[PDB]
């Protein structure tokens, strides 16, 4: 397949996509300082120099300077254009309005012009990959205006964003309730269907699966950069059953306003306990359905499933996943919406995962990703939207965002967007 | 690049800045003459956040110290960094201040003001993105009460869109060093109240309590109790100079720690805090330092936290770290200490980590806590202001100066105010 | 014969679970780290790793981490699969509502986890074998939850465990009568037929058979693991006269309510005593129904005998089988019941019992282990009960267990079941 | 994994702990300055049992020292493990109790219990899984008698589902050390008669015939005694700590020996005890210890067990042992000793083995029993309780501090139901 592009903006964002190019240049055997030495098909994320150089086709972008200093500073200086490192001056400030009207809307113009020129060396373009987080000042006022200007000056293109969806339980933030909903509000219309993954959920991936008693924002990136190597392995590979960008959300999307899938990924094993596990299809196939296993700490048993897009990678054999999967549908603890009969949309490739060096995932032979727009998101958006109108009733922390371009009535017409999408989900999650 | 310019007015604003450009100084490797002679390249790629680069291989701190009388900064220029600071910056008058509001607001700091603030102007324009101002001073001191408030108005007034911080040192309840503290402290307030965007309130008092257990130091001084402040104050600026998982500036928690424009007075704390005795015995990690940070016996507060609730904690760690750890404990706290945060603000921590830790320490950790609790010191400085000018004690030599007793009774309102509106966020909603 | 899974719980099925698989792995020459380096039946008990590594299919569980610890840190750590090392924070302390009510609640998901995942790579489940001391916290307590949740969760299938039965004179605890009861109550109707051993009575043969005079738990636990690899011989070797997990309980159940067989195994002799006896099948079968041989300390000739398996193993011939049985037949101070003219069910098998280096048994190329259910047990039930409704008669020590969630009435019920359980005997040992 | 945190209270209380951390950490193999130097790895897999790990090659016990003069703990101090514990659980007043019960509770001790309760509350929160509480006093002391009640009560109060042992030193019966030992032990029985899972009762005069014939010290003294009581102490939570064929913790002894909740009091032993000229023309095997420990001469209480009846016996092993000789030799004490066993309870023994032993022996025992004979020292203390309170001998001390006279009356009837309680259940049912 052509060409995929990718924007990283934000703290989360940026830090991830230093985690994401780290396995694209080992899976394609580039150095970290752009030159080719250890598949052909790296053109989707690369652009070739014509001297015997790459240059990965990513537009990181930030208000402040310290997290892309590091990246100008690091390893990787070398790789990414020096004019892709687009960079402000003030941070957000974890303010929605500052990252949207005021300093956002100040370098926004510059993002467009590096934007439009990785578009006019492309023979084709399936679409952008966009990673932020969910809430934030910069991953969420600076990701909304993207949105807006990608689908009104492209449209009629794929554009898959990653988001650290606020977890349940811990929150490293304060005002994170009012910034989740206004981005969310602004971003549902102008998305195709935007993964979620909650820091919760990895540490207790980490802490259960992997052997890890000290993880850290390192690790989950480097656990978060085999999701998004294992949804572009089609584009950059081949196998039975590819899967192109755009049937993601063909599949994942029944209806334009429900296009919020979780991930899941399995095998995730220390080195130590892979000796002891044979790892076969159905094994793998049955973790990915398991509440344990899951990136998002909503319960999957909460709900339904509604679609599911398994992206089996290594050596597979096409008749085991048909077996494991026609096991997974007898069961009768797991329950999929009655008007889809169909939900499982397979994908095959023949490349295992890389061996990330230093990190703590063993090697593995056979990998599968599993992507399953599931209701049970929508007890999160509850929670979520509960601690919204808690604050919002006595304007809590409103007065930053009023004076910073933004007008009050934005926070009832976005909790009020997110009361439809409540319905929505509740609407779809039962049949006569 | 973010940057800051750092103003000291008073006896205790300077000698505080003078113990904190020691430590600035020290974590960006900087030698007292101005040369750089740091074992890492890290401390270069933020030095001009604090520093204005003079060519020749030596750096100059962009700070201006301010101070009526000239004894505070003569000291200052005989200490071991006197020469580190721009000659020029060193500006000061003749009359010094009889600890006495008015004069160093109106009569004597009026004169003075215009020329502290071109050199305030200049280090401004010296800079590629002004981010905010810092103000050491203290409310029972007549210098920095009178001529730090009127300095926070006019470099308001001059740039409003810029954040201003204040450590200011507040009267402790039992034992006072002036006499007409409370005058002080109301009229300061009236104007901090509305001028600047967060203050952290110090009282020596609860430093006193802190060397005498928790670091059992037998004889300490304010050589001393500034470092912990110095400490404190460097913590804060951790994430503007030095790179981290989760980078958090001053407006972050302006905005994290700010909920009502009003309610931007904070407590800071500090961790590890042991005494050489004690550090065998005592395990360096992250379950340790977190109940450390929130027990009541580690506030730099006189009022014991657990009399109010906490609207909003910031909680900045340094060195090597674990993020889920953080998170654990944080939740932990959250869970535990159920009562000791409001129902109306469902989370409550703002957690920042940075790489590198302070000096030796392989870890460190800075609090910051917009706590009702302290309703109760503003209360207490409202029944001393009330006793005092209800027969007018010593109100005869600020009247004398120009101030009208007017302005006295609505500072008064205005503080009564500012406690009812502590009071009425410490209710729930259900 | 396919997979039969296997259970440990409580620090004797612990302690005697690293004796039976030093038994397994030296039988198929199983390397302790896990290997084949000396029968390609072993599957029954060990699955296949893929690269050339075999984990046995035993999940050992208790509420203490010393004896677990112990395994963890021996010879076979790397052996067992680690999650299968279930392990708890506190011990049940010897009572039997700790291990059921209390501290047993909270581990007992987990457990089943495994347990479910066990069965999924079951090409064929015959059982499972559970091994746990009759009288004892997380062995009484404990076990009944799994039979109760095995029960109801799979049913349908033989649930075979070992128990040490409290010997009537030596006793190593106090409130052993109250723990035996309580367990025999809720674990009666779950099982299909429970196989009893003392510690007396293992001493006593360990005294006079054998020539040792300083004998421990550890040679109990081998001269226990033969009982165990006999009756699994059918299902991991070949010979005549094959007997399948599921026909003991057939042929050694007349009742539902009667499924409490004894031990015996034949020849137990030092290394220097064999040279003088020539342990022909008559000897050795003539043996088996001595009450100086049996493993538990009832005597055999104070009641009838109903049923019996014979599972002859080693070099046997079957028509010197068929002569020595019409032998025991034929005695008349032998008497078995009226109704049951046919009471004897042979098991021959081709594998001579292995020989454990340092063991105080002695090499035999024919060696024999007998069930019996015999009448004679009801003597014991009856001793058991009385020290039961002597201590409950004071109230010796309910106020622990009804702190520990147990209601009174359970101890009535219990006893009452108990006392219909000697009725039950005593019914079946008349004719008229 | 299963912990436990000790506390020691007044100078027996300290003294014996003293000397019994000088123990615990021989067989863990800690040296005096806190880092490790066994010579097996079999001591660090369960060291956290008592201790908790200080980065830096160092160990340190969490323990809590209780007193209210500081001259029992100075001394600790300045013992060959002084520095081992932690300066903060260091926590002592300055009046000490005139050894009376009621200023050790109500008025000097009630003071200091906050502070107590907080290192408590640190070391049960430095733990992963708490198992239960230690205590170690003296019941004609004031400090252990008053503030040991005040401590238990508190924690069982807070931590009601943990246990809590007591190694409680008891009066002796012939030759006294204070006078008003009698109500200074029936005000602390009334306590740690419902606040106590077990208790283990020790006297002196006891301890002194040990040494006297069965020792055959001529000059023993309390760092002697002391170490008898450590062995048992220790002995009790061998299983805890190490590994062996038939483990048994805290709770499980508690389960098989105590009863009825009130019958909690158990008189402890220790085997072999033989001199130096002895050692030859002994055999150290399982059938000799057995006697031993049954013996009434080798018992740590003044009570004769054959004056009463054994409802529970424990005996807990050490060393490399065969599990048939021990199952025999029980046997044997249960069919020789007929009438010294109840009726209404047939077993009688509950046995424990571990596989390594203590110090350089090759075998050790524990006895632990809970006998009825132990009647007769509590109706010793109620006749001499009686006596003195008959005509209030010494009860305006007691009263001046709080105490109401009421109280006294109604521990001394709690005291006859307990003696009542245990002549009840001496009877047989035919
Ligand atoms: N998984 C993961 N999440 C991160 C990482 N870094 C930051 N985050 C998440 O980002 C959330 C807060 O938004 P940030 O991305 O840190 O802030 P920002 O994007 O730089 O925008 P600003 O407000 O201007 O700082 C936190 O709750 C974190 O969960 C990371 O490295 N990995
Ligand atoms: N034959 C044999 N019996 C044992 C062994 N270990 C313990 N036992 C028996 O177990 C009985 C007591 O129950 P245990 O199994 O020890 O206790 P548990 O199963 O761990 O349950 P808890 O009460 O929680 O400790 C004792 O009377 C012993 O006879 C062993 O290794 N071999
Ligand atoms: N923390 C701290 N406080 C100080 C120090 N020196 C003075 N103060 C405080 O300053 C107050 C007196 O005001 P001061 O600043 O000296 O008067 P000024 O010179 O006119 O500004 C006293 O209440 C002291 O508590 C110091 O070194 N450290
Ligand atoms: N075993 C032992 N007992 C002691 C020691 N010192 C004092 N005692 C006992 O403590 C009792 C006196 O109580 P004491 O604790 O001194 O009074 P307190 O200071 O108020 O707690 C006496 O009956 C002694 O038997 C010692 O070193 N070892
Ligand atoms: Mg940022
Ligand atoms: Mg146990």
């Amino acid at each position: 397949m052509r060409e995929c592009l990718s924007i990283h903006i934000g703290q989360a964002g940026v830090q991830m996509g230093n985690a994401c190019w780290e396995l694209y240049c080992l899976e394609h055997g580039i150095q970290r300082d752009g030159i080719v030495s250890d598949d052909s098909s790296f053109g989707t994320f690369f652009s070739e120099t014509g001297s015997g150089k790459h240059v990965p086709r990513a537009v990181f972008v930030d208000l402040e300077q310290t997290v892309i200093g590091e990246v100008r500073t690091g390893p990787y200086r070398s790789l990414f254009h020096p004019e892709q490192l687009i960079t402000g001056k003030e941070d957000a400030a974890n303010n929605y309005a500052r990252g949207h009207y005021t300093i956002g809307k100040e370098i926004v113009d510059t993002v467009m012009d590096r934007v439009r020129k990785m578009a006019d060396q492309c023979s084709g373009l399936q679409g952008f990959l966009i990673f932020h987080s969910f809430g934030g000042g910069t991953g969420s006022g600076f990701t909304s205006l993207l949105m807006e200007r990608l689908s009104v000056d492209y449209g009629k293109k794929s554009k898959l964003e990653f988001s650290v969806y606020p977890a349940p339980q811990i929150s490293t933030a304060v005002v994170e309730p009012y910034n989740s909903i206004l981005t969310t509000h602004t971003t549902l219309e102008h998305s195709d269907c935007a993964f979620m993954v909650d820091n919760e959920a990895i540490y207790d991936i980490c802490n259960r699966n992997l052997d890890i008693e000290r993880p850290t924002y390192t690790n989950l990136n480097r656990l978060i950069g085999q999701i998004v190597s294992s949804i572009t392995a089609s584009l950059r590979f081949d196998g039975a059953l590819n899967v192109d960008l755009t049937e993601f959300q063909t599949n994942l999307v029944p209806y334009p306003r429900i296009h919020f899938p979780l991930v899941t990924y399995s095998p995730i094993i220390s080195a130590e306990k892979a000796y002891h596990e044979q790892l076969s299809v159905p094994e793998i196939t049955n973790a990915c359905f398991e509440y344990s296993n899951q990136m998002v700490k909503c319960d999957p048993r909460r709900g339904k499933y509604m679609a599911c897009c398994l992206l089996y990678r290594g050596d597979v054999v096409p008749k085991d996943v048909n077996a494991a999967i026609a096991a997974i549908k007898t069961r009768r603890t797991i329950q999929f919406v009655d008007w889809c009969p169909t939900g499982f949309k397979v994908g095959i490739n023949y490349q295992p995962p890389t061996v990330v060096p230093g990190g703590d995932l063993a090697k593995v032979q056979r990998a599968v990703c599993m992507l399953s727009n599931t209701t049970a998101i929508a007890e999160a958006w509850a929670r979520l939207d509960h601690k919204f109108d808690l604050m919002y009733s006595k304007r809590a922390f409103v007065h930053w965002y009023v004076g910073e371009g933004m007008e009050e009535g934005e926070f009832s017409e976005a909790r009020e967007d997110m009361a439809a999408l409540e319905k929505d989900y509740e609407e779809v999650g039962t049949e006569s | 690049m973010r940057e800051i310019v750092h103003l000291q007015a008073g006896q205790c604003g300077n000698q505080i800045g003078a113990k904190f450009w020691e430590v600035i100084s020290d974590e960006h490797g900087i030698d007292p003459t101005g040369t750089y002679h740091g074992d890492s390249d890290l401390q270069l790629e933020r030095i001009n956040v604090y520093y204005n680069e003079a060519t020749g291989g030596k750096y100059v701190p962009r700070a201006v110290l301010v101070d009526l009388e000239p004894g505070t900064m003569d000291s200052v220029r005989s200490g071991p960094f006197g020469q580190i600071f721009r000659p020029d910056n060193f500006v000061f008058g003749q009359s010094g201040a009889g600890n006495n509001w008015a004069k160093g607001h109106y009569t004597e700091g009026a004169e003075l003001v215009d020329s502290v603030l071109d050199v305030v102007r200049k280090e401004a324009e010296s800079c590629d993105c002004l981010q905010g101002f810092q103000l050491t001073h203290s409310l029972g001191g007549g210098t920095g009460s009178g001529m730090g408030t009127l300095l926070i108005s006019k470099i308001r007034e001059e740039y409003p869109d810029r954040i201003m911080n204040t450590f200011s040192v507040v009267p402790s309840p039992k034992v006072s060093d002036t006499v007409v503290e409370p005058y002080n402290a109301t009229l300061s307030v009236h104007q901090l109240v509305e001028n600047t965007d967060e203050t952290y309130c110090i009282d020596n008092e609860a430093l006193y309590d802190i060397c005498f257990r928790t670091l059992k130091l037998t004889t300490p001084t304010y050589g001393d109790l500034n470092h912990l402040v110095s400490a404190t104050m460097s913590g804060v600026t951790t994430c503007l100079r030095f790179p981290g998982q989760l980078n958090a500036d001053l407006r972050k928690l302006a905005v994290n720690m700010v909920p009502f424009p009003r309610l931007h007075f904070f407590m800071p704390g500090f961790a590890p805090l042991t005494s050489r005795g004690s550090q065998q015995y005592r395990a360096l990690t992250v379950p340790e330092l977190t109940q450390q940070m929130f027990d009541a016996k580690n506030m730099m507060a006189a009022c014991d936290p657990r009399h109010g609730r906490y609207l909003t904690v910031a909680a900045v760690f340094r060195g090597r770290m674990s993020m889920k750890e953080v998170d654990e404990q944080m939740l932990n706290v959250q869970n535990k200490n159920s009562s000791y945060f409001v129902e109306w603000i469902p989370n409550n921590v703002k957690t920042a980590v940075c790489d590198i830790p302070p000096r030796g320490l392989k870890m460190s950790a800075t609090f910051i806590g917009n706590s009702t609790a302290i309703q109760e010191l503003f209360k207490r400085i409202s029944e001393q202001f009330t006793a005092m000018f209800r027969r007018k004690a010593f109100l005869h030599w600020y009247t004398g100066e120009g101030m009208d007793e007017m302005e006295f009774t609505e500072a008064e309102s205005n503080m009564n105010d500012l406690v009812s509106e502590y009071q009425q966020y410490q209710d729930a909603t259900a």
